[PDB]
């Protein structure tokens, strides 16, 4: 808290010793254009600069060395993302890619990949970034495609895998005796797969599935979005099981809410959360709705640290990934407190800190000297062999990644709370377990009892 | 002087797969030497056919006359280890530049919907026009998503639709779906689960298989819920695997249809014990003869990574008898790039008076023209208006006899032919 | 072909009691691990529903008071407990081997306590007389058992011809039957005589129900 | 949801031909085997065959082989049955019937969804439009007829009060006697109500074109 006033009001771009490439969804689209300001997205961003900021001002993590980062846009969308994903791999002195059949020699520009946020991006760069053997761990890409070590060779994860979720969601639709739900997604890797995963698993576990759907992200939604909600009425089923992108969800629900439907809704980490959802005029009236979100830690020094950030961003400004951002300023700390970014920043901490304190490692460093120089050569390839299945313990959570790069990360089972507009804590998912508490549960129905 | 390269005034890449080797742990960031791996007769042969359509073109003073046409040419065993010679194909002076006239114009290929996933991203960035001759996942419709990209081959939607046909011809109504377990395989169990929903088809099994399934058991469930129709949605190496697995376990009885990727195979059909194993029905790719190619064949069985073929002393007339499908697609697929340069230069066809790949896009688009009296044209997906299916049924001679056919915008099958075991 | 015999060919069964249908095959109709033996319900006027296939997989929207079992040539459907709607024709079917064929059918009755009818009879209209012709129509409404006996008497004299009758299927809500009872005679015929009576017994009574009108 | 249309009853004379229409609708046509069955009065059902919707092949039992050709109309998603050679024999009501899912054969598939079915009739007797007779007769409740006499050929519909008197309502199965068919049908409503409250029988006869009201009044 006194490291504080020495940060850097870069806020994308830091120089150092050894660079970070992150991969954030800043702005995408409501050649090109990419116009609206992802805020949640901006503020994992943030968490990765808080990171560094702090890792660098800890004397005794890289002692000598300075961390130092790119961060860019990604948009979701394949030709914005792969641009820097090539960037991180131009070699550090040259600035430019050379074509060649060993890369084993060669120096990238950065150490390790922090991102992407999407299991659709990570489609696009992971095989590019694999083959180089690049670490990369994304805060929040949950897809199951990726647990696969021989087919994305250096992926890591701090969030749990999605065919985990889906246990967890099967077990606890088991638990409350419903053999007879529908599952919406997104249609895209994310909602794709988990609607696969969910089915796969509904049905091995006896739970009829009487409708499956797919939520379009480009062109007109709606109209896929009515026959969904036809086939949910004429199957009569009162849980509805939507893993989706948010941005989807919010014109599915515009829809539900527009027929005066209700019944249980099972949310996705990614919608479980989102204020874009429960601000929309009349969600309250759906009924009820039950969440899975990854059990983190609580960032106690994020929003102090944006504060003082935020103000030496408005004292730095005017100077010349976001346009409008170097406007920001004290008013602007809504965006790291956010219940979105708050509960889903500790992975991007985390992520930071994995990289940051294999490096430590990899440098044989004690507390006050790293073996390290200004001819020492840093290779992913090296780093990956580091990271695989890396213990460490970040602030007060002990993390063991996988051989699939997955995470000893559990989830934490919510309901939203309507007339508080809150989430409360009915119960948890750790390992394989599923416990929750039957009688903390509330039931937004005609005499508050619970459907069947 | 390489098979692999060919110089000329433009460059078109190639994508191959033309040795085969299953995903393995890696602790380097280094090509793989796929010389020293399985090589397989087939894909050498498609490999061909790109050489002899450059070189027919070359040999065209109508078709860009006075403009040479090279390549770059890729044998990419993995798809995760491809990459240097895609950033071959798309460097200027062997540097990329990723925030930006490249070496090549365009790509034809690849082969799979698992190496085009992994690198078309890389290509769509600039509208860099790949051409793939045999990539059928059905995302690769969704033209947002794949911009520059088309093909010679059908989607996977169109070939599952084909086998349903099959299926609804006859009596049986439970199914075994077995499909490899890669992209092309999964596409294949979506569109065949999304096809049958509302049907008398009852998908009965289904499995993800590999080289190393335990085919064992599935083929004790298959039985104990006595299943007679197995549909195998996979490619050579996977489908040989299945069927030969299938003679070592006494599985008799069944009906096997065959997708266009081993319907017209060539070791499962004169292998000891095959017809022990019930009957094989297939939808394949009609032979489309390529006046030339065998001539060509016999003249040719006459450095950067990926570029060696470690396949001497081969024999000329397994080359030749190999399984022939894809040679179309390969065939038009140079030609369209060919026609679309031939119409960005605005060449007659007497001579040619810069060009950026988008613009190979434009006029690729646009392709209209004719190539063994067949039409090459695409939609606005870039899928091929082109080409059909012929229902087939292996019979004692160890041929795929063609007992029907199907046509993508209008199947027929005469029964009678097929010979039941 | 395969001949299935259902048995019994009629039941009455009280409410809130079970049924027990058989089915019986000429030959297995085993098959695939199953046995293709189907159960459908056909109401008066209605086309057949399917309770239960492959002898014992109830089917969406059917209750479970309706059940089957059994595998080869033996099958049973059971009904558990009756309910006041399920009276209808229940038909098995196999289809394990062209042609597909059908039992004779089981006719369950709702059995119910016994009751008498209510009996009208009702004198030519003016309408019919004009057309030179004259019916004379009587209701036995809502009566059980179906056995019932009607007689139509021209003064004192049992009359046979012209008698026509119709009974109604078995009623959804009170488990009675109904019958109709229509003489039609010329005009001539009918302004020939004067009394006019129609009388019906029943298990219900020793003593006959009958109605009557004078033509004056 | 999915239904099955048929065509309305039929009055075909001995040695023509005549032909019975499905319409589907709310699934994929070609996906499911459209049946055909037969059921005499003396209930009997009786599998006449099906037909494959997606390439036409038929399957008959073989009594009906040459007797009946089943059809379809892709266009329409149509199905059709055409009789040859009537006789009385073929007078019964026929069901199209779709297949079901879950059935490991065409064969051995059972029949899900049902027509609601199609009267045969097969005679040389000529339409007749009925005559509507009123059955007018001291309890608590007063019973009122209404004689349907003289018409051919079935059916007819008896409704009371334009359906508004439902409870305590009899129609009776026509009878027939000499080609021609006799519905009586009865009503039963408190003392009070009558004659106070109008009593309508409503009868129709489609064959005929034959709307006709009666009240019943009084004698
Ligand atoms: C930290 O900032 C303080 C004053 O805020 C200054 O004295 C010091 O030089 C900074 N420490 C560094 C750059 O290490
Ligand atoms: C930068 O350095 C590497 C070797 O250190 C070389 O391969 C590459 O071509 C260089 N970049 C240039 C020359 O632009
Ligand atoms: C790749 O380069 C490394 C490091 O120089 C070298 O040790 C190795 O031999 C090379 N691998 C090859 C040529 O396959
Ligand atoms: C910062 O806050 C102001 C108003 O408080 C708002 O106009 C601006 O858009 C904000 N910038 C963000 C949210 O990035
Ligand atoms: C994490 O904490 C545990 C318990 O305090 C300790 O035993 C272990 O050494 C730590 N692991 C690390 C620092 O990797
Ligand atoms: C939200 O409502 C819950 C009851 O579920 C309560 O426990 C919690 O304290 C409330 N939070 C508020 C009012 O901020
Ligand atoms: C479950 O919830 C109720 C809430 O009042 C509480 O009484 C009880 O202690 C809980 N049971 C547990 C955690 O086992
Ligand atoms: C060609 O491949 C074989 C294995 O198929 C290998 O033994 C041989 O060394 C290879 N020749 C080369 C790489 O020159
Ligand atoms: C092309 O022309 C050469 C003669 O220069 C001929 O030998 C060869 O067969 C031709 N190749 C083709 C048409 O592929
Ligand atoms: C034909 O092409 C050559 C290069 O291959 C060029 O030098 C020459 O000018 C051209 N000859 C013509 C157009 O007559
Ligand atoms: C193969 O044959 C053995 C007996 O010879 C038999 O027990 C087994 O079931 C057969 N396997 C099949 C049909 O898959
Ligand atoms: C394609 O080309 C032929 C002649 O090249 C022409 O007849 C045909 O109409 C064209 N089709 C189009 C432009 O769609
Ligand atoms: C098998 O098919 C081939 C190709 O159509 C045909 O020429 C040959 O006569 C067939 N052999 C048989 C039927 O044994
Ligand atoms: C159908 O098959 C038979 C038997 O092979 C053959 O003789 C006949 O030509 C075929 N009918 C056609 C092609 O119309
Ligand atoms: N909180 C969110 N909106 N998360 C969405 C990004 C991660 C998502 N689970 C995916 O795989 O794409
Ligand atoms: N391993 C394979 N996928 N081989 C077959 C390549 C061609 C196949 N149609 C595909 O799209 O993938
Ligand atoms: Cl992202
Ligand atoms: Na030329
Ligand atoms: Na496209």
């Amino acid at each position: 808290p006194n490291w504080f006033n020495n940060i850097s009001t870069d806020l994308f771009s830091m120089p150092g010793d050894i660079k970070l490439g992150g991969l954030f969804p800043i702005k995408e689209q409501s050649s090109v254009s990419c116009d609206s300001l992802n805020k949640d997205g901006l503020g994992r961003a943030l968490v990765m600069k808080y990171a560094v900021e702090e890792i660098n001002a800890n004397s005794q993590l890289l002692p000598g060395v300075k961390l130092g980062y790119k961060i860019y846009n990604t948009c979701r969308h394949s030709a914005v993302i792969v641009r820097p994903a090539l960037s991180f791999l131009t070699e550090k002195s040259n600035g430019t890619l050379s074509v060649e059949c060993n890369y084993t020699d060669y120096e990238t520009d950065m150490v390790a990949v922090i991102g992407p946020q999407s299991s659709e991006m990570v489609t696009v760069i992971g095989k590019l970034l694999g083959f180089f053997l690049m670490p990369q761990i994304s805060f929040g890409a949950t897809s199951d495609k990726f647990s696969d070590s021989l087919v994305y060779p250096s992926f890591f994860r701090t969030v749990p895998s999605d065919i985990r979720q889906v246990d967890a969601m099967v077990q606890l639709i088991k638990k409350f005796n419903w053999n007879w739900v529908a599952v919406v997604g997104s249609e895209e890797e994310y909602g794709q797969q988990g609607v696969q995963q969910f089915s796969k698993k509904a049905e091995d576990m006896g739970v009829c599935v009487a409708y499956q759907g797919l939520i379009p992200i480009y062109d007109d939604p709606k109209p896929a979005i009515q026959t969904i909600i036809n086939n949910i009425q004429t199957t009569e089923v009162k849980v509805v099981v939507v893993f989706s992108l948010v941005s989807p969800a919010v014109s599915f629900f515009e829809e539900v809410i527009k027929k005066n439907l209700t019944g249980v809704w099972i949310a996705s980490s990614s919608w479980a959360i989102s204020d874009k959802v429960y601000s929309l005029p009349n969600i309250d009236s759906i009924g009820t709705v039950i969440g899975f979100i990854d059990e983190t830690e609580t960032l106690e020094l994020l929003s102090p640290f944006t504060e003082v950030l935020f103000k030496k961003i408005h004292e730095a400004s005017p100077t010349e990934p976001c346009p409008e951002c170097w406007s920001l300023s004290p008013a602007n700390v809504s965006l790291v407190k956010e219940e979105s970014v708050q509960r889903t920043a500790f992975s991007v901490y985390a992520a930071v800190y994995t990289v940051a304190h294999a490096l430590h490692k990899l440098l044989e460093c004690n507390s006050a000297a790293c073996k390290w120089s200004s001819s020492t050569r840093l290779y992913p390839w090296k780093l990956l062999e580091v990271l695989k299945e890396f213990s460490v313990n970040i602030s007060n959570t002990s993390l063991k990644f996988d051989q699939n790069g997955n995470p000893n990360i559990g989830y934490s089972v919510i309901q939203r709370i309507w007339e508080n507009q809150s989430l409360s804590s009915v119960g948890s998912y750790r390992s394989a377990n599923l416990s929750i508490n039957e009688t903390l549960f509330k039931w937004y129905t005609n005499n508050s009892e619970k459907p069947e | 002087t390489s098979e692999f390269h060919l110089r000329g005034d433009y460059l078109i890449g190639g994508l191959f797969n033309i040795h085969y080797v299953a995903a393995a742990n890696f602790q380097r960031p280094q090509a793989i030497d796929c010389s020293s791996k399985l090589f397989i007769l087939p894909n050498y042969r498609r490999f061909q056919m790109m050489r002899f359509s450059v070189e027919e073109i070359n040999n065209s003073s109508s078709l860009l006359p006075n403009v040479s046409l090279g390549y770059q040419m890729f044998d990419h065993c993995s798809d995760i280890h491809s990459f240097p010679g895609i950033f071959k194909l798309l460097s200027v002076n062997d540097l990329i530049r990723p925030w930006e006239l490249p070496n090549a114009i365009g790509v034809v290929g690849p082969f799979t919907s698992t190496h085009a996933l992994s690198i078309a991203p890389i290509f769509m960035t600039n509208l860099f026009p790949m051409v793939s001759y045999g990539c059928s996942g059905s995302v690769f419709s969704k033209e947002n998503l794949y911009p520059s990209f088309l093909r010679t081959v059908h989607s996977n939607k169109d070939v599952i639709n084909a086998i349903v046909g099959i299926i609804l011809n006859f009596n049986w109504r439970w199914v075994a779906f077995l499909y490899s377990d890669d992209d092309f395989g999964k596409d294949g169990l979506e569109q065949f689960k999304n096809k049958i929903e509302d049907s008398e088809i009852c998908l009965a099994f289904y499995k993800a298989i590999n080289v190393n399934t335990d085919y064992l058991q599935v083929f004790k469930q298959i039985e104990e819920q006595n299943i007679k129709v197995i549909v195998v949605f996979a490619p050579k190496v996977y489908a040989e695997a299945v069927v030969e697995s299938a003679v070592q376990l006494n599985v008799t009885n069944k009906v096997w249809i065959a997708d266009d990727g081993w319907s017209l195979n060539k070791k499962l059909p004169s292998m000891n014990g095959i017809q022990n194993i019930g009957t094989v029905l297939g939808v394949a790719q009609p032979v489309v003869t390529i006046p030339g190619f065998t001539d060509f064949i016999y003249s040719a069985i006459s450095m950067f990574c990926n570029q060696k073929c470690n396949c001497s002393n081969l024999s000329v007339k397994s080359l030749l008898n190999a399984d022939p499908s894809f040679s179309f697609p390969v065939y038009a697929a140079v030609y369209a790039i060919a026609h679309a340069l031939h119409n960005t230069l605005r060449c007659g066809s007497d001579r040619c008076p810069t060009v950026h790949p988008h613009m190979i896009l434009e006029e690729l688009k646009k392709s209209n023209f004719t190539l063994l009296n067949q039409t090459v044209q695409f939609d606005e997906n870039g899928d091929p208006k082109f080409g059909s299916l012929s229902v087939v049924f292996w019979n004692s001679s160890g041929n795929a006899e063609e007992v029907g056919s199907y046509h993508f915008q209008s199947l027929s099958i005469n029964k009678t032919k097929i010979k039941w075991f | 072909d395969i001949v299935l015999t259902q048995s019994p060919a009629s039941l009455a069964v009280s409410l809130g009691q079970r049924a027990t249908i058989s089915c019986r095959a000429s030959e297995s109709v085993d098959s695939y691990g199953n046995s293709f033996m189907h159960w459908y319900q056909q109401k008066p006027g209605q086309p057949p529903i399917l309770l239960i296939s492959r002898a014992s997989n109830l089917e969406s929207g059917i209750p479970a008071r309706f059940s089957g079992s059994g595998s080869r040539t033996d099958f049973t459907l059971t009904i558990n407990p009756v309910e006041a709607d399920d009276f209808a024709t229940y038909y098995c079917q196999q289809t394990n081997e062209d042609p597909r064929t059908f039992g004779g059918g089981t006719k369950l009755e709702i059995k119910r306590a016994d009751a008498a009818p209510t009996v009208s009879i009702f004198p030519p209209s003016s309408e019919q007389l004009t057309s030179g012709g004259a019916s004379v129509v009587c209701f036995l409404n809502n009566f059980y058992p179906k056995d019932i006996n009607v007689k139509w008497k021209i003064d004192g004299s049992e009359r046979q011809n012209g008698v026509l009758n119709s009974w109604t299927d078995q009623d959804s809500k009170d488990s009675t039957y109904s019958m109709s009872s229509t003489l039609t005679l010329t005009k001539d015929e009918y302004e020939r005589h004067n009394s006019y009576t129609c009388e019906a017994t029943h298990k219900t009574s020793t003593s006959p129900i009958v109605k009557s009108f004078n033509r004056n | 949801e999915v239904q099955l249309q048929q065509s309305g009853p039929e009055l075909v004379k001995p040695g023509a031909s005549m032909k019975i229409s499905c319409k589907a609708s709310g699934y994929s046509f070609t996906g499911y085997s459209m049946n055909w069955v037969k059921q005499s009065h003396g209930k009997n059902l009786e599998w006449i065959g099906l037909i494959n919707p997606y390439n036409g092949d038929t399957t008959y039992k073989q009594k009906f082989k040459g007797k009946a050709t089943l059809t379809v109309d892709r266009s329409s998603s149509t199905a059709y049955m055409e009789l040859l050679r009537l006789t009385s024999e073929d007078s019964a009501v026929y069901y199209c019937a779709r297949s079901g899912r879950g059935a490991p054969t065409t064969t051995t598939a059972w029949f899900t969804y049902w027509g609601q079915g199609t009267l045969v009739t097969v005679s040389a007797a000529k339409t007749t439009p009925p005559s509507v007779y009123p059955l007018a007769p001291t309890n608590s409740m007063v019973t009122l007829g209404c004689l349907v006499k003289g018409y051919f050929p079935e059916p007819v519909t008896v409704t009371w009060n334009s359906g508004s008197l439902s409870s305590g309502v009899h129609t009776f199965p026509a009878v027939l006697q000499s080609d021609l068919y006799t519905l009586s049908s009865s009503v039963t409503v408190p003392s009070s109500t009558w004659p106070s409250e109008t009593v309508t029988c409503n009868v129709a006869h489609p064959a005929s074109s034959t709307k006709v009201d009666k009240k019943i009044v009084p004698r």
